[PDB]
């Protein structure tokens, strides 16, 4: 077995380096398998989001707290409820007027204390407030 | 390279980084007993018409008849026991890989 | 015959008593028919004009 | 006193099971899509699993929890590095938000093709099934890098002369539909 | 091989392990201890010589160090390793409830 | 790794730091 | 069993009566 | 071994910086942004 | 441990070789009757090869041992076993 | 008795002179429309995927079927929409071109749905699944 | 359905003798062939103008008699069989004509490669630069490479087994209808194309 | 009464290699034995099912008459269209190949009359015998064995001759008959013995046989639990059953393999496959080399000489112009440019002649498991295409307002489709049903 | 259960979390340009990008220097404490 003996004789990298090279090729193949996935995925409302998943077993992974929520069923089960939540959803920092015909006695904080003024915030290691509201714009 | 004493690192393990016959155990051991006149310490298996030898001391510069360059090394490949035609280890490994050890 | 030529051009080669493309005629003819800017360079008498 | 904090709200899964019931154990083998070779989780993978950034002070509690509190309870003060880390968290958040919003805009416009991948990926991967129906220096550099990245190898001129405008036809005579031959 | 150099020209002594053993068996153990020590302490003569004197080599089994009461040090070599073997086949023990349901 | 032909031979300092034991 | 099979195959000069009587006594005593 | 195999989601943990930090009222229905734009607008300690 | 002269006449051998000895003891029972000086001087191992095989460097080949998981638990494991006779 | 594997019948697709696709043996668009009504009144669900042009499915608006594209079905973006029970569930592909029908069937086979039958809009009208008017 | 300006460069051509190539076809096939190559075919005698009588029936070259004595009637099953045979012959010609190119990393100037190739990589590069889709099960390495695959640097060759030979009857003109020899040249390339 | 050995002794005389009618008669007689004879008429042999009870031993022996099924048709048939019962209990034994036991064993309830209980048994050795030394002993004795049955497929561990080997059960399941021929219809080993190479024996018997046996065995178990008791099952094959299994395996390996070769040759024949001063020097066959010439120049060069063409390369014998080269080409009937030599193959444009399809052999192969995959791969596409063309013809006649297909062939294919013992692809099933409905042909 | 899920259907895209694992400055200028477009400068940096064909092409070009993880829109809505009745277009329009 002269040919294979000579091949086994000469090698550019040691066994550990060859192991790392095989791990590199495995990472590349994983990248390619990940890229081969489709762009979007048609899902339904009522069914849980983790029903169409394509996929070291029997143990708990780092994404356990996330796959629990993915396996539990969805909350908003109909576009009716979706829009019934959206029409009540409101923005604050939106540029422009906001509806006030609900209650006349209430005044927004912007109208009450101007725009250049903010409430003093408790500044500590635990919670940080935004600084320089003048620089906050553009 | 030299990274230890001959008790642990043999002399033929210096060229362990180079690919070819050096990564195997030599057959002849002239290091014990009387010392050779040319200070050869090892000799590998005679492949066809070529046989490898490892010198001692600083590398004796010779001229490889295959590449034509002056080569300073401890490894020398003698052709058919004729010590006028020598080969550097690089040309020796390439000659074997091509299978020209019997022809060249 | 391996290069594509029109039959009326074939008669022009026979009238000029041409029978085989010279080295510069072998590598330059196929390039010009691809509509590419070419610098046909060769020594004198190698049949550059044709 | 002390702070035992793992997430923002200090909540965690029940760490101790019911008395007498079997406890749950994490995965010891690394997250590898192949069964071979079976490799034990290294300490850096263990840190990444437990939530750190692979270093003791890169993320997690060791970096988010304060270091000193006054005896009367008064908290610490804001530091430049604290503000920078908060801005880094907000930067990651806004990156994710803008990526998701760009995906949603592309989906609403229709710029997400039903065919997965790209032209290069489809010409390179056989496992992909066949589908059958200002300044100018930046632009020219993008064109050059596209021309140098795309088409890594070319069909030999003996099969099809690319200069003559000849391109071979795709053939699926010996191909198989099951992906087992490519996944095994 | 075990080789060393003397002050005389061409004094490259080269002896076999067999030769050193037939000369003195303790010399081999002392040489290997010197190597294992110089692996980490070679800079300071103190740090490379002082440890060696704490080894008490003895060719035969008898030794005068019975008063110090040497404890029989136990050590495990890093070579012990169980290569994977074929899973042995044995009969399965069933259960009445398993056969019922 | 192990350098080939073209790469020049460089002799590095011997690692003299204390090493842990290779447990089985 | 292995040694008797090997010795029978390598000898090839014997009588099956001795091998048969023992298996017959086995059939008579064991089951 | 420097060739680690783990979901790179673990490299950026989000357990410590949920949406309640970027939008303090996102748990409720009203939506408001309270973010730190950059590192230069720092009033100080 | 050696029982005879050379290292090939080992006191402990494999079961294949042992079965070979057992079958030879019956197939060639005739040659055991006579001890001739020819065989006596042939038995001298002064000309037999003594070279280091690959297992002389890599150790004896690793093989699994007979497991006894099916053995019942020792009920008298604390008691000390006595001598044979 | 021993179960002969279903994949053992896929070796005929390897026949070069007589292959499924490279004079046609689809036999799915020509099935008898009688059993369609029985399978309908037994199942009574959504198991018909229509893969055709938007203009065509607007001209023939089958209400109970689910509209999809064959490229999408081959990419697999509709896995959670698929019945998720590859063994028990059976699908009906409503396609105009036999080519598109066979391509959708091949995509469903690749995703693991072996029980897929093609059906034409005319056959559906004659059976009564669409209930045209 | 081609554009008129594009169709101006092509001409309908009926093939008399089976020709392999991107502008070829099988005996009794109608195709839009470019002007230069179509004129070359018609001058060599391998092509004919697609008249209605010729679309009905054609004469073809016989390899055994070396003459155009084989009258053929263009039918649907004949067209299908001849298209399949042309596909088989084109796959064989593509895999047996030129080299396959592999470019990988190898630290130093050694003779073996850092990461040996496999049937998956061979099929990948085959589909990439030959436009031929095959499964890795048909790729059988040499006796020395059955262990670790293609590992040397420079030139190698592998066996590729084609099943559909005796059904279509190709064993005459082909060298070996059982298998084919793919010559693969492995080299060191820059980082972006080596990728390993 | 009738025996496979008598069948083979009768078929001894039939010349298979000379006449295809003889092979067809052999296959017809085999189908007759397989489907026209009763399981009670087929011979059986006794065996004892032992049950040992480990408390924390009690032995329970049961008389079992086991029908041995080793042949491929018998294995694919099983207990289909047969009844077990028209002190001793009937049963059936199946022996799987090692290659098939490597994959997941899957049994199905096909056209059975009574519900069946299936137990996956396998040979096991004591741990004192499972040492690798005795493994090598058995391997050597089997490679030296002179018996007819193939060692690689039949008994690769030697469980018929070893005294210490015991046939023990590893998984238990049940098969229920379909409502049409008289709740799970599929059986697969689970738990211990799942996906193993040694689990190669299947015992089918009356439903709840093990349940009744354990009920009869657990007599002292009530008081043992009243004042944690395990159970173990093993099987002992009598000497007559051992001899029957050995002789059936030998008859298989010495009869069906030539029969399979002849069936494959016949299928190839039915498909049309038959075994087999000049200016330009054309290719010539290579010259046979002597010892020194075929010896390479180097042992490393000894590998390059593996792949070498048997023909030399063409050449020219001078320097000539283009017209001279073209005239030499047309005179010597040889092209010079390798590109043209590769692009222009000398191929016969005509299609290969094929005799008509043989539905009888297509049905025989499926019903007897002989070269099933080859018969499918060679005839399924042709049958589908012809039946679809006939369906198109019939639908055209219907839309408007002699035939190629034979009525006997249509009846045979309808039998093949409506036979519950076999599984036909839905494509072929629906195609045959539609063609029969259009042609007004039933049964 | 063996029937197709009824009701209205919604599209769900993906996002890529890309982490660089090898020194980019060691490679050529083109791969460095692609990684710069992907917003990666040094070894050990992680970014978040959409699943658009441009980003897919960039990651396919630099697939040997970075490792990518996929997160659908619902998976992101679970990973970050945002309710399901709030999309991401509004969040992007609200952030300054
Ligand atoms: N293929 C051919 N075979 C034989 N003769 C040829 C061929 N081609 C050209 N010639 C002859 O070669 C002669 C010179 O050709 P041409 O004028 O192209 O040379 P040239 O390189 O242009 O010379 P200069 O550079 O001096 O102008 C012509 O008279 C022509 O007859
Ligand atoms: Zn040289």
């Amino acid at each position: 077995r002269y040919r294979t003996a000579w091949r086994e004789l000469l090698h550019p990298l040691p066994v550990r380096a060859r192991k790392m090279e095989w791990l590199k090729r495995d990472a590349v193949e994983e990248n390619e398998e990940i890229l081969r996935r489709p762009y979007y995925t048609i899902k339904s409302y009522a069914l849980p989001p983790a029903v169409g998943r394509q996929e070291i077993r029997g143990g708990m992974h780092s994404s356990h707290s996330l796959d629990l929520i993915m396996r539990q069923p969805r909350r908003v089960k109909t576009p009716e409820q979706l829009r019934a939540l959206r029409d009540r959803l409101r923005f604050i920092g939106v540029t422009g007027p906001m509806p006030q015909a609900t209650s006349v006695s209430t005044k927004s904080y912007t109208d009450t204390y101007g725009s250049r003024l903010r409430p003093r915030y408790p500044e500590s290691w635990d919670t940080v407030p935004p600084h320089q509201p003048s620089r906050e714009l553009l | 390279v030299q990274t230890g004493s001959p008790t642990h690192q043999r002399e033929y393990e210096r060229f362990h980084h180079l690919p070819g016959d050096v990564r195997t155990r030599p057959q002849f051991d002239f290091t014990f007993g009387e010392t050779r006149a040319d200070r050869v310490m090892f000799a590998w298996r005679k492949r066809g018409d070529l046989q490898l030898y490892q010198m001692s001391g600083r590398g004796e510069t010779f001229v490889c008849y295959r590449c034509g360059y002056p080569v300073r090394s401890q490894l020398v490949a003698v052709k058919a026991d004729n010590w006028d035609y020598r080969m550097c280890y690089r040309c020796y490994t390439n000659t074997v890989h091509r299978g020209m050890e019997n022809d060249t | 015959e391996d290069m594509p030529l029109y039959p009326e051009l074939r008669s022009a080669l026979r009238q000029l008593r041409i029978t085989t493309p010279s080295p510069i005629q072998q590598s330059a003819v196929e390039v010009i028919m691809q509509r590419k800017d070419t610098v046909v360079a060769a020594p004198h008498g190698e049949g550059k004009t044709l | 006193y002390s702070e035992a904090r793992s997430n923002y709200d200090g909540t965690s899964l029940p760490a101790w099971p019911a008395p007498g019931k079997k406890p749950t154990y994490p995965a010891a083998l690394s997250e590898l899509r192949l069964p071979q070779p079976r490799m034990r989780k290294t300490r850096t993978e263990w840190m990444y699993y437990h939530g750190h950034g692979g270093c003791p002070g890169k993320y997690g509690p060791s970096r988010e929890i304060a270091d000193f509190e006054y005896a009367d309870g008064t908290p610490a003060s804001i530091s430049g590095r604290r503000f920078a880390f908060k801005h880094h968290q907000d930067h990651l958040l806004v990156q994710l938000i803008r990526a998701a919003a760009t995906v949603e805009r592309y989906d609403a416009s229709g710029l997400l093709p039903r065919i997965p991948g790209t032209a290069e990926q489809r010409n390179w991967d056989p496992a992909i099934p066949l589908f059958l129906d200002g300044t100018m220096v930046s632009h020219v550099c993008s064109r050059v890098v596209d021309e140098r990245m795309g088409t890594p190898t070319h069909t030999p001129n003996e099969l099809a002369n690319r200069h003559e405008g000849e391109t071979l036809e795709a053939n699926t005579m010996f191909a198989t539909n099951d992906p087992s031959a490519f996944v095994s | 091989p075990i080789t060393w150099q003397t002050a005389y020209p061409g004094g490259k002594y080269r002896i076999r392990l067999t030769d050193m053993y037939e000369r003195d068996p303790c010399m081999l153990m002392w040489w290997f201890l010197k190597d294992e020590v110089n692996r980490h302490f070679v800079r300071k003569l103190k740090t490379r010589i002082a440890p060696l004197e704490k080894a008490w080599l003895y060719e035969d089994s008898i030794h005068p160090h019975a008063d110090k009461n040497p404890r029989p040090l136990c050590w495990t070599d890093p070579e012990v390793k169980g290569w994977k073997y074929r899973d042995p086949q044995f009969i399965r023990r069933w259960k009445p409830n398993e056969f019922m349901h | 790794g192990f350098g080939g032909f073209g790469m020049s031979v460089y002799t590095p300092k011997k690692d003299r730091r204390f090493r842990v034991q290779p447990l089985p | 069993d292995e040694i008797q099979r090997r010795v029978a195959d390598r000898t090839c000069v014997q009588e099956q009566s001795t091998r048969e009587v023992q298996e017959r006594w086995k059939r008579h005593v064991v089951p | 071994r420097y060739r680690l195999f783990h979901p790179r989601r673990e490299a950026i943990p989000m357990h410590m910086c949920p949406a309640k930090t970027i939008f303090p009222l996102i748990n409720s229905n009203n939506l408001l942004v309270k973010t730190r734009n950059s590192w230069e607008d720092f009033t100080g300690r | 441990a050696l029982w005879g002269w050379h290292r090939t006449e080992a006191k402990f051998i494999s079961r294949k070789q042992m079965i070979s000895e057992q079958v030879q003891n019956r197939v060639r029972s005739g040659k055991e009757l006579v001890g001739t000086v020819y065989q006596k001087a042939r038995r001298q191992p002064w000309a037999k090869y003594n070279g280091m095989f690959p297992y002389d460097y890599n150790g004896p080949a690793r093989r699994p041992a007979a497991s006894f998981v099916d053995a019942p638990t020792p009920t008298h494991n604390a008691e000390v076993c006595g001598t044979a006779y | 008795a021993q179960w002969v594997p279903k994949t053992a019948w896929k070796v005929s697709n390897l026949n070069k002179r007589y292959g499924p696709g490279y004079t046609l043996g689809y036999t799915h668009m020509v099935h008898d429309s009688h059993k369609l009504r029985e399978k309908l009144s037994s199942r009574k669900g959504i198991f018909v995927i229509d893969v055709r042009d938007p203009g065509e499915r607007k001209l023939n608006p089958v209400p109970r079927s689910v509209a999809l594209h064959h490229h999408d079905l081959l990419s697999g973006a509709s896995c959670p929409i698929l019945p998720q029970q590859k063994s028990a569930a059976e699908l009906f592909v409503l396609a105009s071109n036999e080519s598109r029908g066979l391509n959708s069937a091949a995509a469903l086979r690749r995703w693991g749905y072996d029980s897929v039958v093609q059906v034409d809009y005319n056959t559906l009208v004659e059976a009564g699944y669409v209930s045209r008017c | 359905e081609m554009a008129p300006e594009l169709q101006l460069e092509y001409m309908p051509v009926l093939f008399t003798r089976t020709i392999l190539g991107p502008q070829g076809g099988f005996a009794g096939e109608e195709r839009l062939v470019k002007l230069e190559v179509a004129r070359k075919y018609m001058e060599a005698g391998h092509a004919v103008t697609p008249t209605e009588e010729l679309r009905r029936g054609l004469w073809c070259y016989n390899p055994d008699t070396d003459k155009y004595d084989c009258f053929i009637e263009r039918n649907e099953e004949f067209l299908d069989f001849a298209a399949r045979k042309r596909q088989w012959l084109d796959v064989y010609w593509r895999v047996n004509t030129g080299y396959l190119l592999f470019g990988r990393q190898s630290w130093g100037q050694g003779f073996l490669i850092n990461c040996p190739l496999r049937k998956r990589d061979v099929a990948q590069k085959l589909w990439e630069q030959y436009k031929v889709r095959i499964d890795p099960r048909l790729i059988e390495f040499r006796e020395k490479d059955r262990r670790t695959g293609i590992q040397e640097l420079g030139h190698n060759w592998c066996w590729l087994y084609l099943p559909g030979a005796e059904e279509l009857g190709i064993n005459r003109e082909v060298y070996d209808n059982k298998r084919v020899k793919v010559r693969i040249h492995v080299r060191k390339m820059n980082s972006m194309f080596a990728l390993y | 009464m009738k025996s496979v050995f008598d069948i083979a002794r009768s078929h001894v005389t039939f010349p298979v290699s000379r006449d295809g009618t003889a092979l067809r008669r052999v296959l017809k007689d085999w189908l007759d034995y397989t489907e026209c004879q009763s399981l009670q008429a087929k011979p059986a042999f006794p065996a004892e099912l032992c049950i040992t009870v480990h408390p924390s031993s009690y032995t329970k022996r049961v008389r079992l008459l086991l029908w041995s099924a080793v042949l491929p048709w018998e294995v694919q048939r099983g207990l289909s269209m047969s009844v077990l019962e028209p002190s001793i209990i009937p049963g059936m034994l199946f022996v799987m190949s090692p290659e098939s036991a490597a994959q997941g064993l899957c049994f199905w309830s096909g056209a059975i009359r009574q519900p069946i209980d299936i137990a996956f048994i396998a040979p096991v050795e004591p741990p004192a015998a499972d040492t690798p030394s005795f493994s090598e002993l058995r391997q050597r004795r089997l490679q030296l064995s002179l018996e007819g049955y193939d060692i690689s497929r039949f008994f690769p561990d030697g469980e018929l001759e070893s005294p210490t080997v015991t046939f023990a059960v590893q998984s238990h399941s049940y098969l229920d008959p379909f409502p049409d021929c008289e709740r799970r219809y599929t059986a697969t080993p689970e738990g211990v013995g799942r996906g193993n190479e040694n689990v190669r024996y299947v015992l089918e018997t009356r439903r709840n046989l093990l349940r009744d046996s354990i009920r009869s065995a657990l007599r002292e178990c009530r008081c043992t639990h009243g004042g944690d008791v395990e159970v173990t099952i093993s099987l002992t094959l009598s000497d007559e059953l051992k001899e029957d299994l050995r002789e059936k395996a030998r008859l298989y390996t010495n009869y069906v393999v030539p029969l399979e070769g002849h069936v494959r040759r016949h299928i190839k024949c039915l498909s049309g496959i038959s075994p087999h001063p000049p200016i330009i020097k054309p290719p010539l066959p290579v010259k046979v080399g002597t010892l020194a010439s075929t010896r390479p120049r180097s042992p490393m060069l000894a590998d390059e000489a593996e792949g070498r063409p048997t023909r030399l390369a063409p050449s020219v014998f001078g320097r000539h112009d283009a017209p001279a080269l073209q005239r030499a080409q047309q005179e010597c009937n040889q092209l010079i440019s390798a590109s043209a030599l590769a692009r222009i193959p000398n191929t016969s444009p005509r299609a290969p002649e094929i005799p008509p399809i043989d539905y009888e052999i297509f049905d025989l192969c499926l019903r007897l498991g002989l070269c099933q995959s080859e018969a499918i791969y060679y005839f399924y596409g042709r049958i589908m295409r012809e039946w679809s063309k006939e369906l198109r013809r019939l639908r055209a006649a219907k839309s408007h307002g002699d035939m190629v297909l034979r009525e006997e062939d249509v009846h045979r294919m309808l039998r093949l489709v409506h036979d519950p013992s076999l599984q036909v692809p839905p494509e072929l099933s629906a195609c045959v049903e539609a063609v029969a409905s259009l042609r007004k042909i039933t049964n | 259960a063996a029937a197709i899920a009824p009701g209205p259907y919604r599209r769900v895209g993906n996002i890529f979390i890309v982490h660089c694992d090898d020194h980019p400055f060691k490679h050529s200028w083109e791969v460095n340009r692609m990684l710069r477009e992907l917003r990666l400068e040094f070894k050990g940096q992680t970014t978040i990008v959409p699943d658009i064909p441009q980003v897919r092409k960039r990651i396919w070009r630099v697939r040997h220097i970075v490792k990518v993880d996929v997160l659908d829109l619902d998976e992101a809505k679970a990973l970050i404490g945002v309710p399901e009745h709030i999309s991401f277009t509004d969040l992007a329009s609200q952030l300054p």
